[PDB]
């Protein structure tokens, strides 16, 4: 049995290494995403996954893909220790306090609260990262910031500690949405299988009702996901509030605009996803037997 | 039901200078970019200035760049060009546009009648 000191161990480990291997996913997503806010004169659009990783590359270099990599690193730290170390009790809280099963409504609410404390946790990562991955210098925006750390107290110092909460709801309600919908959807879709016997239940079973559950998850958040990284990347006084960013981006970019960076969104996730797993049992298993 | 409506344009010397006003009714102006563009007869029109919702940032297209500057006030509902040193090449028809996207496929343009911009080259 792992203990917690080889499980948050492994988790960090696992979940630093799932994003620095998907990270030009991400930086893909955020470039797609606010792509359409500003027009720009260059002639580099971006399209498509390997479209846009290899736009970035060609225009900007390789370190551009990994801008903003650190405060990644620090949100996969603290929002994995957070799971090892929290989800575990609400979760068994709910079980065992009734004696009642891991049913859905206790992994909801368990989801809910871990997410929650994680995003507000691993806020000003978010504003920083999003910001370092969506800056260029070749679409008429100054890049505001150098690094990282150059980021955190150029905002830390010009617009408060509260200012690197900045996104907070949109992403907390988009961390409801991940949650909720892959719940219900991978619920749905392992139900379908078994009793429709459409697949049996080994891991493929598993592993389709997984992916399809991540791109429901990843399709119902997108939304909110577009609009919370044009929140975050926006200078003060851009966004009277994050409706009116939204409202903005429907009557200017329509529906279709809220689906921006879909793609590399629902890639990240999947491999993140598998990734993170596997580097996390072999590691946990390979700390606890060594 | 959008309406707006250009003025100020009118006939001025070579290197002169014109501000043309755009008044916009009937939609929430505070959540739109709005454009300027251009047509001289025996041409298509040309995409001249654009500005944010809220005037975050201005675009121009690269013969007006430096010259005309846009400009915005949504507690009046307006949208102004500065138009400077103006050229006669200048002189068009001069239009209001919002790019209505919304509940579409692709953004329905509302256009303005345009107002009329003559750039004299005569010498005194
Ligand atoms: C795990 C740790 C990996 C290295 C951590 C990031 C190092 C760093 O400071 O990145 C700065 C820069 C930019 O960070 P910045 O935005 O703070 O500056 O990030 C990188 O360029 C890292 C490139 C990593 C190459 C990916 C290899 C995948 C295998």
């Amino acid at each position: 049995h792992p203990t917690l000191g080889v499980q948050l161990f492994s988790a960090g480990i696992a979940a630093c290494l799932a994003d620095v291997i998907t990270f030009p996913l991400d930086t893909a997503k955020v470039r797609l995403q606010v792509q359409g806010e500003c027009p720009t004169s260059s002639v580099i659009r971006y399209k498509g996954v390997l479209g846009t990783i290899t736009a970035v590359v060609k225009t900007e270099g390789r370190m551009k893909l990994y801008s903003g990599l650190p405060a990644g690193l620090q949100r996969q730290i603290s929002s994995a220790s957070l799971r090892i170390g929290l989800y575990d009790t609400v979760q068994e809280f709910l079980t065992a306090g009734k004696e009642t099963a891991p049913s859905l409504g206790s992994k909801i609410l368990a989801g809910l609260t871990t997410g929650g404390v994680a995003v507000f946790i691993g806020q000003p990562t978010e504003v920083v990262k999003v910001r370092l991955q969506a800056q260029s210098h070749l679409h008429g925006i100054k890049p505001r910031y150098t690094g990282t750390y150059n980021a955190y107290r150029i905002i830390a110092t010009t617009e408060g500690l509260t200012g690197l909460w900045k996104g907070t709801t949109p992403n907390l309600m988009r961390s409801v949405i991940i949650n909720c919908t892959e719940l219900v959807t991978y619920d749905l879709m392992k139900e379908a299988f078994v009793k429709n016997n459409i697949l049996a239940d080994d891991v493929p079973c598993h592993l389709v009702s997984a992916l399809i559950a991540g791109f429901c998850a990843t399709a119902m958040s997108s939304p909110v996901d577009v609009v919370k990284t044009r929140f975050i990347n926006s200078p003060p006084g851009q966004y009277k509030s994050v409706p009116n960013c939204a409202m903005k981006v429907f009557t200017n970019e329509g529906p279709t605009a809220f689906f921006k960076g879909l793609v590399p969104s629902f890639l990240r996730l999947g491999s993140w996803n598998v990734i993170m797993f596997v580097c996390f049992e072999q590691l946990k298993r390979e700390l606890s037997k060594s | 039901q959008v309406q707006l409506v250009e003025s100020g344009g009118g006939l001025v010397q070579a290197g002169g200078s014109l501000r043309l006003s755009c008044a916009a009714s009937g939609f929430p102006v505070m959540y739109y970019n709005m454009h300027w563009y251009r047509q001289a007869p025996g041409k298509e029109r040309e995409w001249v200035a654009a500005i944010e919702s809220t005037g975050w940032w201005a675009h121009y297209a690269d013969s007006v760049k430096g010259r005309f500057t846009i400009s915005r006030d949504n507690a009046k509902n307006t949208v102004y060009l500065q138009m400077n040193s103006l050229k006669p090449e200048d002189t068009a028809v001069y239009y209001c546009n919002v790019k209505d996207f919304g509940w579409r496929w692709e953004a329905y343009d509302y256009w303005g009648q345009g107002t009329q911009v003559t750039v004299s080259s005569l010498e005194h």
